[PDB]
């Protein structure tokens, strides 16, 4: 009964699409429209939001621990994605399969590295920056993009990944992925 | 699955008889009509809540997906040498579909022509 | 003896348990 | 002629043959009782009543014989599992014999009744014509149904006379025939209450019969007289099916929701025991006390009885059966042989992990073992690619504790995997299932049944009783309008 008027004629709220979110020493821009999750599939995950569609379209912060001073002592972005495939999800099939077709041999999973860069912040800070697309043999939702923005600061191996489906990707996801990708500044 | 790839055929133009990798009929992501299968599915029956059991391994607690071979003679005749061109006939021994691993393989025999061009 | 971690024993495998649906204001 | 529905109009004038045909249908009624007794002795299986008790066999009258005393057979087997060397005449078969002597003789009067209709009792002694003084008539039977209640909660169920009735542990263990006092507080409106039954009978007998003095001298008024049309036998057929069918949602909602009068060791668990956490709260709380006390975790599961821990098991659930799975839930997953022991699950890490348990809603569910702090870690995925809480990935083992596998740890994933499905349904139990031929699927329990039966029963008659009460109030437009 506590009386606060209504929003008639008010103009407009913020409808930016993205929401300033501040963990802890890091600060990133999640979609407007994302519920946050209490999943964790990997035990040193700080943050974790998900699509009201659907759960596919996620983001985590994995904070973690490392020893190298500086992430550039992962020698490359190659060598440093390659340290990571448990990120993916392991492939629970232990049969042989060679009739999946495109899949090599036993395979029911892919990983094509779309590309590796360096990207360099105004602190100083340096990111290394992945576009992976993971396809499976049934293609769910003809394979889902992966975007990683990782980076070494204070003790720790701070990391970004983003999911999305490839449907959602050519349905325009890919503008609110890349938005979350290229606001992770972590200082 | 009439199949040829793979196919390693040593001989004489007269006849080269050789193998072929014959894939399996479904993928690993095929489902059965209650949703069990390879990669993917329940792995048991869930409508029976009290009858997946060990006496269904073969039909639910295992799923196979194991390639098999094929056999093949092939025979050349109507060479045209101008064009490079080869027509003849062919004759192959591959097994059926086994389900999932569900049923033993039936042995199918399937005679035929065949063409192809060189280089 | 410990409610608290027979309450949070429960939870776990059914959450419409009516130890973890009663006196729940205080959590 | 008359339509084939209105064939039982020919006795609605005839009270002799209205008596007929209530005697009739007596008899028909105590000859089923009958047979159904003799039915479920000759196929009732009493040789353990821990693990297969009569509501795991389809029984649907035994529950009500124990349940008022009626415990041991001729066959030299009592209900609670003891030896009777002298059941006496009121047996199971004894009740069932009774039945059917009394459906005989019912048979016999309704016989008799049916030929001597022409009683001038049933003529009114001013006009001659035949008549029932139905105010009367209600005095008479009310005071005679007082009578009735109040000696059977005064004698019967309070032991002063009779044998009492059943009363049992809230957890169902310990329960046995007993006397029972009467509760004349804010108690005795208890549903879960036994001792609200002797003092309801008493008080409501008391009433019954001061009513009924009441009714036998009181004539009514000719207001009331005509509002209600106490002349008419069809006005008096109205308002007894609108009571038969309150009566019958009481009772059906009372099976269902259980209370003093449902024991859970003669009509099984409730749905919402399962819902709730009852007998997994208790099973929990039995094994949290004796670990503060001193005692390892392989003894204190061994302390739980196998009787509570059948009680924790989603296929004694009444709400999970079939409207067309017929029979005993023992036909549905075989005859429970053993309990497995509690099993806890733990991954690589050693953290404890719990198997999410089965809604009742859900014909399948997946398998989701959850840690203590709420999060999921691990699963039986459907999608065995990309996926990142398998049994195999997380690296899950299970151990067992107080059963039949009792310090037994597996870890391979194909069996950890069966033995997180089977936790799925709660504790796991080992089942025979060649004996019947059971065909693995989830039947319903007795008090299932029996609130199906009566909750149809009660809709089928609130349009019994609009029909008839249509019929007495509209009785002169019966067959048509005036037309002027
Ligand atoms: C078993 C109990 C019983 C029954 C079946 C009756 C039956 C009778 N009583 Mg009654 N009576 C009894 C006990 C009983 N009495 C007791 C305990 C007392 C106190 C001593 C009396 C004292 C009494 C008096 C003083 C009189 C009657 C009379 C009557 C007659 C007409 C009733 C009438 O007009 O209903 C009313 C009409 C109705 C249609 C009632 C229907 C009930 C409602 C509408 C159901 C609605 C349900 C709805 C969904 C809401 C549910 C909500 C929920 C919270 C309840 C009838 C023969 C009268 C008579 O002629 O007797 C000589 C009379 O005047 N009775
Ligand atoms: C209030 C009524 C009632 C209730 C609740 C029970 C309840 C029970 N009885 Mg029972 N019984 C009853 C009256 C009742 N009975 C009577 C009147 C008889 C005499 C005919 C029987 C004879 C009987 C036998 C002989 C047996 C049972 C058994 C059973 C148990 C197994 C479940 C079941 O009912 O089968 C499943 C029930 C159904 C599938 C109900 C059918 C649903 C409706 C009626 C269908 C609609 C009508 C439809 C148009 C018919 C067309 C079909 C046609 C094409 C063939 C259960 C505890 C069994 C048991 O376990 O014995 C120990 C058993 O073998 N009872
Ligand atoms: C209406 C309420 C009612 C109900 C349903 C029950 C039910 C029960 N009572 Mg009872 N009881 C009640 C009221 C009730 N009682 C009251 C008012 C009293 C106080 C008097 C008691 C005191 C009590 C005692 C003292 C005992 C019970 C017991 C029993 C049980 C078996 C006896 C029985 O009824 O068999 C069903 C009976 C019939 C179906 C009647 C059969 C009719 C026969 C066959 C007809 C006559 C035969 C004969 C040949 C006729 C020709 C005669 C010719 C030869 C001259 C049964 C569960 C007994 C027990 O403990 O059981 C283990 C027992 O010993 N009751
Ligand atoms: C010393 C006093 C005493 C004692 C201790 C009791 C104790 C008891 N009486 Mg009571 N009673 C007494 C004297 C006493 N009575 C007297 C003097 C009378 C008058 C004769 C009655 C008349 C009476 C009635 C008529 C009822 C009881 C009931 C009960 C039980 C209440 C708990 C329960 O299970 O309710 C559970 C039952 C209810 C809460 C009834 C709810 C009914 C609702 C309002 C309507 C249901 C039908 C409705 C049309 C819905 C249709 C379907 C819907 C989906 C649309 C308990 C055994 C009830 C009983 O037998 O329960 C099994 C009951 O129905 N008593
Ligand atoms: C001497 C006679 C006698 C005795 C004592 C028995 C004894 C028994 N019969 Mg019964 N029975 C008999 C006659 C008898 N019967 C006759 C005449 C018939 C044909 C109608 C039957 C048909 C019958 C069947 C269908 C069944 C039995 C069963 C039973 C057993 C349990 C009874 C029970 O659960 O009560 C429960 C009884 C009630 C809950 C009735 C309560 C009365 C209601 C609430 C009255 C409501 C209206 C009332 C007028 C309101 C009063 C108002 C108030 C103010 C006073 C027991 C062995 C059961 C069993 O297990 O058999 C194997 C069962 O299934 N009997
Ligand atoms: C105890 C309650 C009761 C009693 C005494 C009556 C009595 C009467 N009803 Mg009925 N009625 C009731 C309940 C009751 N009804 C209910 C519950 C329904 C709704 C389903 C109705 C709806 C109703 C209608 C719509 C009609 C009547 C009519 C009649 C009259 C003739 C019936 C006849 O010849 O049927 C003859 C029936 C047959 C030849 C075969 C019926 C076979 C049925 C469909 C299946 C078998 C039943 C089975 C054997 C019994 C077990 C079920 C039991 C547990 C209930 C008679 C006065 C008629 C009337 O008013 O006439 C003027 C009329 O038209 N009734
Ligand atoms: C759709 C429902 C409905 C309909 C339209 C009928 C129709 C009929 N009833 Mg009734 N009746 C009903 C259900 C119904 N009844 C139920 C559920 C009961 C209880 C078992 C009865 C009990 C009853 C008796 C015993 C008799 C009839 C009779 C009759 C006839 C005369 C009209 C009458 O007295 O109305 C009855 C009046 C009502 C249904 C209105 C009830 C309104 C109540 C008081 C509201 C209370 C609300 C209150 C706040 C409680 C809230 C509870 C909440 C907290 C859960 C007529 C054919 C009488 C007759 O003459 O038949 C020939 C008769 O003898 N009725
Ligand atoms: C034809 C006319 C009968 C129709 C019913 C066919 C039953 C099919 C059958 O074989 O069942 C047969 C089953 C039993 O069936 C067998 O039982 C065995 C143990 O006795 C084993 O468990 C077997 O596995 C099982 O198949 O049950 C019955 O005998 C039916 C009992 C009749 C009463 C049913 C409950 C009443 C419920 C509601 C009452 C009506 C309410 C209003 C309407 C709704
Ligand atoms: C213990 C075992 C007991 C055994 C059971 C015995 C009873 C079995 C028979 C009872 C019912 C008989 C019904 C006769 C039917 C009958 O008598 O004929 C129609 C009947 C005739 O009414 P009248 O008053 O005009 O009849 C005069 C006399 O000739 C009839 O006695 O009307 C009715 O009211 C009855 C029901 C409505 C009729 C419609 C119901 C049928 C529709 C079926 C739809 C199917 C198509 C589906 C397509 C999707
Ligand atoms: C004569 C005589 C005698 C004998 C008797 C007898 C032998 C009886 C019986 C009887 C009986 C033995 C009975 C029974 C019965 C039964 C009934 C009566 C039933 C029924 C049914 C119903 C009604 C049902 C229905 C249904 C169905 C079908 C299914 C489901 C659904 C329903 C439920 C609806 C003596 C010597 C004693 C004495 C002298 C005289
Ligand atoms: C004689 C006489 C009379 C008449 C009467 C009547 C009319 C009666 C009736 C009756 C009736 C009306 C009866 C009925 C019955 C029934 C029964 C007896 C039944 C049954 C059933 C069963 C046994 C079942 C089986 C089964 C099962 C188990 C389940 C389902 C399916 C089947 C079928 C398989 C009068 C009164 C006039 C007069 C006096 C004398």
């Amino acid at each position: 009964a506590y009386g606060e008027g209504a929003n008639v004629f008010g103009r407009v709220t913020n409808k930016s699409g993205f929401v300033p979110y501040a963990g802890d020493s890091f600060a990133l821009l999640l979609p407007s429209k994302w519920n946050p999750s209490d999943e964790k599939e990997v035990d040193s995950i700080v943050l974790r939001y998900a699509d009201n569609f659907d759960a596919v379209n996620n983001v985590y912060v994995i904070a973690q621990d490392t020893d190298k001073s500086s992430i550039q002592d992962y020698g490359s972005p190659e060598e440093f994605i390659s340290q990571f495939g448990y990120l993916l999800g392991r492939q629970a099939w232990a049969g042989q399969t060679v009739s999946e077709g495109g899949f090599d041999a036993n395979k029911v999973s892919s990983a094509a590295l779309l590309g590796v860069a360096t990207e360099k912040d105004k602190k100083g800070k340096t990111y290394y920056k992945f576009e992976i697309l993971s396809r499976t043999a049934d293609g769910n939702e003809g394979g889902r993009h992966q975007l990683v923005k990782a980076t070494v600061s204070n003790g720790k191996l701070y990391l970004l990944k983003v999911q999305a489906g490839d449907k959602r990707w050519f349905k325009g996801t890919d503008k609110e992925c890349l938005g979350v990708l290229d606001s992770f500044t972590v200082v | 699955l009439f199949t040829i790839k793979e196919f390693d055929g040593k001989g004489t133009l007269d006849s080269f008889s050789g193998d072929f990798l014959v894939p399996s009929y479904r993928g690993s992501t095929f489902l059965d009509p209650k949703g069990r299968g390879g990669a993917t599915g329940y792995d048991n029956a869930i409508a029976l809540p009290a009858k997946a059991d060990a006496d269904e391994i073969q039909r639910l607690n295992n799923k196979s997906y194991t390639p098999g071979k094929g056999s093949a003679v092939f025979s050349v005749a109507k060479v045209d040498t101008e064009t490079g061109e080869i027509a003849g006939v062919f004759e192959s021994i591959q097994p059926s579909d086994t389900e999932m691993g569900a049923h033993p393989a039936k042995d199918i025999k399937i005679t035929g022509l065949w063409y192809g061009q060189l280089t | 003896q410990r409610v608290r971690t027979v309450l949070d024993m429960d939870d776990p495998a059914k959450e419409e348990t009516v130890k973890e649906l009663r006196k729940d204001i205080n959590n | 002629g008359l339509p084939w529905y209105r064939v039982h109009t020919v006795v609605i004038n005839d009270p002799g043959r209205l008596i007929s045909v209530h005697l009739m249908h007596t008899a028909l009624v105590a000859g089923w009782a009958g047979a159904m007794t003799l039915f479920e002795i000759a196929v009732f299986d009493p040789s353990d009543p821990v693990l297969n008790p009569m509501w795991r066999q389809g029984m649907f009258v035994l529950p009500f014989l124990t349940r008022l005393g009626v415990t041991q057979s001729w066959g030299g087997w009592t209900i609670s599992g003891e030896t009777s060397s002298n059941p006496g005449i009121w047996s199971y078969e004894g009740a069932a014999a009774s039945h059917i002597v009394l459906s005989g003789l019912l048979f016999l009067a309704s016989v008799w009744h049916w030929v001597y209709w022409d009683l001038e009792l049933f003529r009114d002694p001013r006009t001659g014509k035949t008549a029932l003084d139905l105010p009367k008539i209600f005095g008479i039977h009310l005071f005679l149904a007082g009578l009735l209640c109040f000696g059977f909660g005064a004698f019967h169920v309070t032991g002063v006379f009779g044998p009492g009735i059943w009363v049992s542990d809230p957890y169902g263990l310990t329960g046995s025939v007993q006397p029972v006092a009467p509760s004349w507080g804010a108690e005795g409106f208890d549903p879960y209450n036994p001792g609200g039954v002797p003092a309801h009978h008493i008080a409501a007998g008391i009433l019954g019969v001061l009513a009924g003095l009441f009714h036998l001298c009181v004539r009514p008024s000719i207001r009331l007289y005509f509002g209600l049309s106490m002349g008419s036998i069809e006005s008096v057929l109205s308002s007894s099916i609108a009571a038969v069918f309150w009566a019958a949602f009481v009772v059906a909602g009372t099976m269902w929701y259980g209370s003093a009068a449902t024991p859970i060791e003669l009509f099984g668990p409730t749905r919402y025991q399962w819902d709730q956490g009852f007998f997994q709260q208790e099973i929990q709380k039995r094994v949290a006390q004796s670990t503060s006390e001193g005692l390892s975790v392989s003894e204190a599961w061994a302390k739980i009885p196998e009787k509570l821990a059948f009680y924790d098991y989603i296929g004694n659930n009444p709400a999970k059966g079939g409207l067309f799975r017929t029979g005993a839930m023992n036909s549905g997953d075989g005859i429970a042989v053993g309990w497995l022991g509690h099993a806890s699950f733990k991954d690589q890490e050693g953290r404890e992990l719990f198997v999410r348990r089965m809604p009742t809603f859900f014909e399948t569910f997946p398998v989701v073992l959850i840690d203590k702090d709420g999060v999921v870690r691990a699963d039986v995925p459907f999608r065995k690619a990309e996926s990142k809480y398998s049994i195999e990935q997380v690296g899950v083992s299970v151990t067992f504790y107080g059963g039949e596998l009792n310090g037994l740890t597996f870890t391979d994933p194909s069996t950890v995997k069966k033995y997180a499905r089977k936790a799925q349904l709660g504790e796991i139990f080992e089942f025979d299932r060649s004996t019947l031929q059971s065909d693995g699927v989830f039947r319903s329990s007795p008090r299932g049944w029996f609130t199906f039966g009566h909750l149809s029963f009660a809709l089928l008659f609130f349009f019994g009783h609009i029909w008839h009460g249509s019929r007495t109030i509209f009785r002169d437009v019966f067959a048509g309008i005036d037309e002027d």
